[PDB]
């Protein structure tokens, strides 16, 4: 088709088209690692999440507001 | 440089006003039946002027004719997408074959 | 001459350029959704 | 080494040209009025701002003390 | 799909349906690769910049001046519009 | 047609710096071939003392109208939208409120809006309700 | 245990490189084994004796107190001395962990006399270093002009075609200004007898002799962070010095005058400081302002590098003028941001593209990322870091420096705000060119970026982007030694 | 490929599920735009409101 | 973002992914200067951007 | 030892055969790579650790 | 607020299936055009992409049922309603907006499919549809441009709906004097101007185009270029602004520095 000097420009994005021969063992390698981090973002995300509406009750906001007056 | 008429030069300079003429027309009128009839006037208005001896009188026509161009010129003018000024112009232009000197930096 | 290029602009008016053919559809399912309404109008009485 | 870049005469001349315009600088009256708006005028606009609210901007928590909104409404009729 | 590719025997086969359907084309004057213009086709000057633009409008692109006049045959026009990648 | 962009000198003196005309290569017929294609230009052509105003890099260059008539129009576009603001302000053709605006109760809501007490009042309550 | 340990063993280490090369000089016609490979044994002991330079100030770093108001490690040395606090400890790692840097830029691309280059190098490290742990004006000038001695001859020798030029200008435009300043300091020792830092701190002279103080002062400061009208020198320095000099010039030199200012003006001179702020900051907002668009009209490579350091250092001139901490405090965290990106954009510039082509025209290059996909990474990364862009150091410094400065003044000090503008218009546009439309016709195909200079560019990215997601780290150690520089009475 | 020297170009034969596809589209649309009309126009144009029924 | 500062680490990731994707055929001149117009239109916002928040520190002594 | 302890004559016969050994020839094993991963590697490693568990 | 959040979130359905469906017919047509003027008889060779630009076409105009009629038209309202001296000239400038956004959408739709062809024919013999994976996104955004706005009303435009997040001064809340007390005519008036409005432009192109050749008349000329020029705005920015600004740095390279 054309030619693209692939024998030395390697750019971590692939270069004009560039698919490793070994491309399937390395997509499953990607999958199971993508998939690996989700998970524990997921894990990470539930146990760090919280309400911001719900950590004080309203009797202690009153509170709060009388002793600041 | 003096106007010679009936020359290859003058023929070449011609040529130019009427492809201008023409390509001005397509850009303003969208339609091709409304664009052959302006097409068709644009030459009718040429023809007219072919048998025209005197240089000096033609000078005036040439003088004319560069302005009725550039007066009805398209703000917009219509471009191949491949061609300079197009949408697709200098678009993935494949790299420069050549191979790679290597030095000791 | 008028028009030299009759024989060779024809085509864009003919067949499938034509004035019916080029706006026999430019209301896509217009009569579909009719019928459809229609239809629903019976199944609400 | 290999001398990768192909140098050009005419960019060598530019290049030559702006890093030496001061030879050819000439202190006239176009240059006097560029030199008085950077160096005097444009400072001088500067230097009255900069002392004229020096001090006089306590923006710090700053209150409302004005309402805002309208509380009867005139009509035009 | 995309164009089916552009060889000379379908570009050939779309610049003479350009001359067939000129009417200032000359009685006869039978359309040839090795035809030329102002001669086997009865062409003047004006009469072959309009196919020149219906050549470009055809194919799409935009032929400059300088490389207009060098086109007067059948045959350089086949190769001229073989030789652009812009050619559809 | 074509001119030149503003602040190109007509003339300079740097000693013996070749003098030419300031040109636009932004303006140069592109179906040409060029040494530099991407730049329209050929090896060893002499560069203005200001080129970089007058390539491709530079900001690109309007022809189509000289920057006087430009700005008339664009004067003329917003003039005519001031002219017929102000004509419906000053003849006052725009039509009454069809009612008095929202009241809300509680002095006008003074004390959900921030306010203290019956001082800051004023000072937050949006309309007030005098109908009860 | 810090300043002892530092001079010694650096003095030891001159001896020894000099002992090593200049052995069989005696017309021996010899050739020697540790001149193989262009002294690769010699440059090595030089670039160890760089590594250890950093180790011994992290070992006085341990046993650093960030809840301890005051100098700490207090030694007496050579009749001088010596301390640490918050501010100081974090200039001194800066200045120590460019030294590698600077060694390793210049590794293979040196015409000869590595060994003379090494020595210069780290004799500038370590003079610079001890720059900001002397604890008196007299010691504050001496190691402040001691650098100009090893820095002329560098560049005089290791130079660009105008090193000469460039030379005579860093020598000249640094003695004649600090001269001033060394005129207020006999003062101090006249009138007090003394040029203690502590002892001058608790002094109030008179508001005129404070006016003639201040003057003579910034004079030597404002020439060399630089300021506008007196910053000519840098652009035709960084041009010309080798690109080690450029490392430690950009990097550790320029942040001197702003460490000036925390211990020469503010604590001793604060009437003063006050009354000069309306006039520092309109200063410093011309320079801003005005190099900016100074450097859309540059055509040398380095010379736009060079003047986009005097914009950044007008903002850290305004940060660390505000009286208050927000501002002094970003000025300090963009002095390290600008100390790790501006040498890196002088590597890519001066060290890459250089390296190869040897012209350092801008009408050369274009379309670079066709054919060096990974120096236009670093470069697009490296610009964003200097333009102020977000999860950088320079853009906590940045928005620091401006909001201090706005507490300072609210009407002009809204100004600096115009530098995120600014700076991205010099800097993008020298970026978008570089990378943009095809390659260029003037080049040859040449390598990439190397695994050396991969290093020295992830190396410095690293700082950047820590300190720009968590500058907490500096924070920490900057607040308690940044508060003391506050005046204000509030009643 | 083959070019046909001045024939008129007919009625495009497309890939049935295309024209299917989009004439069910346009259904779903005017139907629904015929639907929201029949319980809708009063309250559009102001001629009732919505709670009058 | 719960505050205008992690706004902004959004607001200017947005330009400069922006500039990367208009002209991402950057062998096209007409692509790259419309990036870098893109960018810098932007930036002139941003620096506005700064300022207000800078103000909104002076005035409240928080962005949250 | 061998570039203290060594004579004139055995250190002139290692230089001339290096020189021209390398004149009958990338950019790999140019002598700073053991210094700076053992050296500034660990040494930066130990800054990090420093602000991040002291 | 809740008018601007609800108009954005539905705007965001029916303008991506735009630009996605334009880029279908970029696709579609070999020679690559985007000038419309090249176009011309596209709607029987490419119906698919035809009613996706037709279904979003209505949707932008504000078609009643479709969900930018109930995100679009409110607002248009809400101009009248606010009952002062900037909304009744807003309402004039949204009303001539409405109706344009009617106008060019019946012009691009008519360059585009339904106008005399102008590309060569061979261009229509090999013109087709694009493949399913491009299709896929078009029909999801399709449905969401007919069902989209009608469901999600009540969450941002209903009465008293709690969005707190968005706060509005109690003395700025006209959504009852917008709804109730406008005039009947206001109601469909953006609709006559934008369906009779585009009738008429339609019925000018099939048969009267004589009149759209402006190139004879100069005032018509003179205003096409200047609106197809952009307002002068870009020229103006760059001739003006941008050069001065270059200059300034210029003036202090030379004269100062
Ligand atoms: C502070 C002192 C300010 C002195 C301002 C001197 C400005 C100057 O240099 O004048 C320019 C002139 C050189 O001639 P030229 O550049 O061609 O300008 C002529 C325009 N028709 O220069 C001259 O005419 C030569 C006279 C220079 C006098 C310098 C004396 C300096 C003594 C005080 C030093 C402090
Ligand atoms: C083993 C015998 C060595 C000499 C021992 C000695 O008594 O010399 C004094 C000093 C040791 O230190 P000490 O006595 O405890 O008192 C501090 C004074 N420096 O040892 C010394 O002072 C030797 C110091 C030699 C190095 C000084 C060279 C100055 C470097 C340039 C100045 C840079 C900073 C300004
Ligand atoms: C890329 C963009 C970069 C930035 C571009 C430039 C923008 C930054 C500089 C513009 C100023 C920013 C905002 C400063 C004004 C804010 C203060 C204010 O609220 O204005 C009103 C205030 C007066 O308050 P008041 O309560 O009425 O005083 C009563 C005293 N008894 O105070 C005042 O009286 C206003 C002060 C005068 C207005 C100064 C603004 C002109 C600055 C010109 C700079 C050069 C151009
Ligand atoms: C304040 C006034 C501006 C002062 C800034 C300094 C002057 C301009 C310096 C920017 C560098 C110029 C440059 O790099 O080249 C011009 C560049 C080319 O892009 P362009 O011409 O638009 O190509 C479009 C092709 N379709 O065009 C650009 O990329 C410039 C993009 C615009 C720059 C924004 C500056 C502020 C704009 C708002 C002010 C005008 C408000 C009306
Ligand atoms: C704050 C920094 C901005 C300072 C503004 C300075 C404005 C200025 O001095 O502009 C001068 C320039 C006219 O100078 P010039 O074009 O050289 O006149 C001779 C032409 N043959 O005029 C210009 O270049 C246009 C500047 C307009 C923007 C101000
Ligand atoms: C929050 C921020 C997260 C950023 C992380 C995102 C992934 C990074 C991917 C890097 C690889 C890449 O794309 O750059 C390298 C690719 C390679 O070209 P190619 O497409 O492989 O084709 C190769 C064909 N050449 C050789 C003709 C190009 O392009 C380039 O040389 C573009 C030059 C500029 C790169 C800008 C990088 C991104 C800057 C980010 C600023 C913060
Ligand atoms: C499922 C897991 C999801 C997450 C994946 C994480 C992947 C991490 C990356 C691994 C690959 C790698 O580090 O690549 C390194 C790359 C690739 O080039 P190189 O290695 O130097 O090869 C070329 C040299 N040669 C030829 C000698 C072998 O270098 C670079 O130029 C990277 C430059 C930095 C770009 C990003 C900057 C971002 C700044 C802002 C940060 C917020
Ligand atoms: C360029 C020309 C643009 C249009 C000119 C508007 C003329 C006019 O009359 O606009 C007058 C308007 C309206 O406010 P008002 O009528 O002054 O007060 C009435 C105040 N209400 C409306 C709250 C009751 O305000 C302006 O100017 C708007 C700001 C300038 C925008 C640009
Ligand atoms: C911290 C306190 C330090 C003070 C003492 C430093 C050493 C002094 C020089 C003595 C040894 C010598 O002259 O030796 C020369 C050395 C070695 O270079 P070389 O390439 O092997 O020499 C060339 C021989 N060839 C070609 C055969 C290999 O180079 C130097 O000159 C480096 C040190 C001086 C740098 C700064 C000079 C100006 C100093 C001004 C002070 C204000
Ligand atoms: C208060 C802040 C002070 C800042 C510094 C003051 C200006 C410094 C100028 C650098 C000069 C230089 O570098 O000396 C070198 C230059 C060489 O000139 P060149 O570059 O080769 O071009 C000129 C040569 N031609 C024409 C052949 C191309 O010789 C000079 O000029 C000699 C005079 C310098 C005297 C400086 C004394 C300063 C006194 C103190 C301040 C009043
Ligand atoms: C809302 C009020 C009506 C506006 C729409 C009128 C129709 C129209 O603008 O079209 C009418 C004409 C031409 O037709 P065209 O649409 O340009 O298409 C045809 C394209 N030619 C011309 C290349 C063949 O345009 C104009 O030059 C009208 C003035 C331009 C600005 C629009 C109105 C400004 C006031």
């Amino acid at each position: 088709h054309h030619i693209h000097t692939p024998s030395y420009i390697k750019p971590p994005t692939g270069g004009w088209n560039f698919t490793p021969a070994n491309w399937k063992q390395n997509t499953v390698l990607v999958l199971v690692g993508f998939t690996a981090c989700c998970v524990g973002l997921y894990k990470l995300g539930e146990a760090g999440s919280y309400n911001p509406k719900l950590k004080y009750k309203e009797e202690e906001l009153s509170r709060w507001n009388q002793s600041a007056k | 440089k003096a106007v010679v008429p009936f020359s290859e030069a003058n023929k070449k300079y011609v040529s130019s006003l009427y492809r201008k003429s023409l390509r001005t027309a397509h850009d303003w009128i969208n339609k091709t039946e409304f664009y052959r009839v302006k097409a068709s006037e644009i030459r009718s208005r040429f023809d007219a002027n072919k048998h025209i001896n005197d240089p000096n009188e033609l000078k005036v026509i040439f003088k004319e004719t560069e302005a009725l161009l550039e007066d009805y010129a398209h703000p917009d003018p219509i471009i191949p997408p491949c061609r300079p000024g197009g949408s697709k112009f200098e678009r993935n232009i494949p790299p420069r074959v050549e191979a790679r000197i290597p030095i000791d930096v | 001459a008028g028009n030299p290029w009759k024989r060779r602009d024809a085509w864009r008016s003919q067949g499938a350029f034509t004035r019916a053919n080029r706006f026999r559809g430019a209301l896509p399912g217009f009569f579909w959704g009719l019928g459809a309404f229609g239809v629903y109008c019976v199944y609400e009485k | 080494g290999p001398h990768l870049l192909r140098e050009d005469a005419s960019f060598q001349r530019y290049g030559q040209l702006r890093d030496n315009l001061a030879t050819y600088w000439k202190f006239n009256r176009k240059a006097a009025r560029n030199v008085f708006i950077f160096l005097v005028a444009v400072p001088a606009g500067l230097g009255y701002l900069a002392y004229n609210y020096e001090g006089k901007t306590p923006f710090v928590g700053k209150r409302r003390t004005e309402p805002i909104f309208e509380q009867d409404y005139v009509p035009r009729k | 799909s995309s164009t089916p590719s552009l060889t000379k025997e379908i570009i050939y086969d779309r610049i003479v349906e350009i001359l067939e359907s000129y009417d200032n084309v000359k009685q006869g004057s039978t359309i040839s690769p090795a035809a030329s213009f102002s001669k086997d086709l009865g062409l003047d000057s004006l009469d072959t910049v309009e196919v020149l633009l219906e050549l470009e409008n055809e194919f799409s692109i935009l032929i400059p001046d300088n490389e207009a006049d060098e086109i007067k045959t059948v045959q350089q026009a086949v190769d001229y519009i073989a030789a652009q990648e812009d050619s559809i | 047609k074509s001119f030149l962009p503003h602040f190109i000198p007509k003339n300079y003196s740097y000693g013996d710096y070749p003098r030419l005309k300031p040109e636009n290569l932004q303006k140069r017929d592109p179906y040409l071939k060029y040494d530099d294609q991407a730049n329209k230009r050929n090896f060893n052509e002499p560069l203005h003392p200001q080129q970089d105003d007058l390539d491709m890099w530079a900001p690109d260059h309007f022809d189509f109208v000289q920057d006087s008539i430009a700005l008339k129009w664009f004067g003329t576009f917003f003039g005519v939208l001031a002219v017929f603001s102000s004509v419906i302000y000053i003849g006052g053709l725009y039509p009454e409120k069809p009612a008095n605006p929202r009241n809300y109760p509680f002095s006008g809501l003074a004390k959900d809006l921030g306010a203290s007490s019956e001082e800051d009042t004023l000072l937050y309550a949006a309309k007030i309700d005098k109908s009860i | 245990m810090l300043v002892q340990n530092l001079i010694i063993f650096n003095i030891i280490g001159i001896v020894l490189l000099v002992l090593l090369n200049n052995n069989n000089n005696g017309i021996l016609n010899k050739k020697s084994l540790l001149t193989i490979k262009n002294e690769l044994k010699l440059k090595q002991i030089g670039l160890i004796i760089s590594i250890i330079n950093i180790l011994i100030i992290i070992e006085n770093w341990i046993g650093f107190n960030s809840n301890y108001y005051g100098f700490q490690n207090i030694e007496r040395f050579l009749n001088i001395y010596w301390g640490i606090d918050g501010i100081s400890l974090l200039l001194v790692l800066l200045t120590l962990i460019l030294g590698p840097i600077a060694i390793l830029s210049n590794w293979k691309n040196l015409k000869g006399y590595y060994t003379y280059y090494v020595i210069s190098i780290n004799m500038l490290v370590i003079l610079m270093a001890l720059n900001f742990i002397c604890l008196d004006l007299v010691s504050f000038y001496i190691l402040f002009e001691s650098t100009l001695a090893p820095l002329f001859l560098l560049i005089g020798i290791y130079g660009a075609n105008n090193k000469n030029k460039a030379a005579y200008y860093v020598l000249i435009y640094t003695l004649a200004s600090s001269l001033f300043m060394l005129l207020s300091i006999v003062i101090y020792y006249i009138i007090i007898n003394s040029t203690d830092y502590i002892y001058i701190n608790n002094i109030i002279l008179s508001i005129n002799l404070q006016s003639l103080l201040f003057i003579g002062i910034i004079i030597g400061i404002a020439v060399k962070t630089p300021l506008m009208p007196v910053h000519t020198w840098l652009p035709t320095v960084h041009s010309e010095s080798p690109l080690g000099g450029s490392i430690l010039l950009a990097g550790v030199i320029l942040k001197l005058a702003i460490y000036g200012v925390i211990r020469l003006l503010l604590p001793n001179l604060s009437e003063i400081s006050m009354m000069f702020t309306p006039i520092i900051y309109i200063i410093s907002i011309l320079t801003l302002i005005y190099s900016s668009l100074i450097t859309l009209k540059q055509t040398d490579l380095k010379v736009i590098i060079a003047y986009s350091s005097i914009s950044h250092l007008a903002v850290c001139m305004i940060g660390i003028f505000a009286n208050n901490l927000i501002g002094i405090n970003g000025s300090l965290i963009l002095c390290l941001a600008h100390g790790f990106v501006s040498p890196a954009l002088f590597i890519l510039v001066g060290g890459i593209l250089y390296d190869r082509y040897h012209n350092r025209l801008i009408n050369y290059y274009q379309g670079l990322s066709t054919f060096m996909p990974i120096f236009s990474i670093y470069l697009v990364v490296f610009s964003f870091c200097n333009t102020g862009t977000p999860l950088s150091g320079n853009f906590v410094g940045e928005f620091l420096s401006i909001t201090g400065a706005v507490i300072r003044h609210p009407i002009i000090g809204s100004l600096t705000a115009a530098s995120v503008l600014l700076s991205a218009c010099y800097q993008m546009k020298l970026t978008n060119r570089l990378t943009g439309s095809v390659f260029s016709q003037y080049l040859h195909i040449t390598n990439d970026v190397t695994n050396r200079e991969i290093f020295l560019l992830n190396w410095l990215l690293i700082p950047t982007i820590i300190i720009g997601i968590y500058p907490s780290f500096v924070t920490n150690i900057l607040n308690l030694a940044s508060s003391t520089l506050i005046y204000s009475v509030l009643i | 490929f083959k070019y046909v020297r001045g024939a008129i170009v007919p009625k495009p034969k497309v890939h049935p599920g295309y024209v299917i596809t989009s004439k069910f589209l346009g259904g779903l649309m005017w139907f629904w735009i015929f639907y929201r009309a029949k319980q809708d126009y009063p309250v559009w144009f102001g001629l009732k409101h919505p709670w009058e029924h | 973002g719960d505050n205008y500062l992690i706004l902004f680490v959004g607001w200017e990731f947005i330009g400069v992914a922006s500039y990367l994707l208009i002209s991402f055929w950057f062998t096209r001149f007409n692509a790259v200067k419309s990036g870098l117009s893109a960018l810098l239109i932007n930036r002139f916002g941003d620096a506005l951007l700064v300022l207000g928040l800078s103000y909104l520190v002076l005035v409240t002594g928080s962005v949250n | 030892t061998d570039y203290l302890f060594q004579n004139a004559a055995n250190q002139a016969l290692y230089v001339d055969n290096e020189a021209d050994l390398k004149e009958l020839d990338e950019n790999e094993n140019e002598g700073w790579e053991k210094i700076m991963y053992v050296g500034f590697v660990p040494t930066m490693i130990l800054i990090f650790a420093i602000v991040l568990f002291k | 607020y809740n008018l601007a959040l609800f108009h954005l979130i539905c705007h965001s359905f029916f303008k991506a299936l735009l630009f996605m469906s334009a880029g279908s017919v970029i696709h579609s047509i070999i020679s690559e055009y985007q000038d419309i003027r090249m176009y011309g008889g596209f709607r029987q060779f490419i119906p698919l992409a035809y009613t996706c630009i037709f279904i979003a076409s209505l949707s932008l105009m504000a078609i009643p049922g479709l969900t930018g009629f109930y995100s679009k038209d409110i607002i248009i309202e809400s101009m009248y309603g606010e009952y002062t001296f900037s909304g009744f000239i807003i309402y004039w400038f949204a009303l001539i907006s409405a109706t344009c956004t009617s106008l060019y959408s019946i012009r691009l739709i008519y360059y585009t499919f339904l106008n005399n062809p102008n590309s060569p024919k061979y261009i229509y013999i090999n013109l087709k549809e694009n493949d399913i994976v491009l299709i896929t996104p078009m029909i999801i955004l399709t449905i969401l441009s007919i069902f989209g706005g009608y469901l999600l009303r009540d969450i941002y435009l209903g009465m008293g709906s709690p969005f707190n997040e968005l706060f509005i001064h109690p003395n700025n809340l006209s959504l009852i004097e917008t709804e109730f007390s406008l005039p009947s005519i206001l109601k469909v008036l953006p609709l006559i101007t934008g369906l009779g409005g585009g009738l008429i432009l339609l019925l000018i192109y099939e048969f009267n185009y004589s009149l759209f050749l402006v190139y004879n008349n100069k005032n018509l000329s003179k205003l096409y270029s200047f609106f197809n020029q952009k307002i002068m705005f870009d020229q103006l920015l760059n001739n003006l602004i941008l050069r001065s600004g270059l200059n300034i740095g210029w003036l202090l390279n030379v004269h100062i520095d």
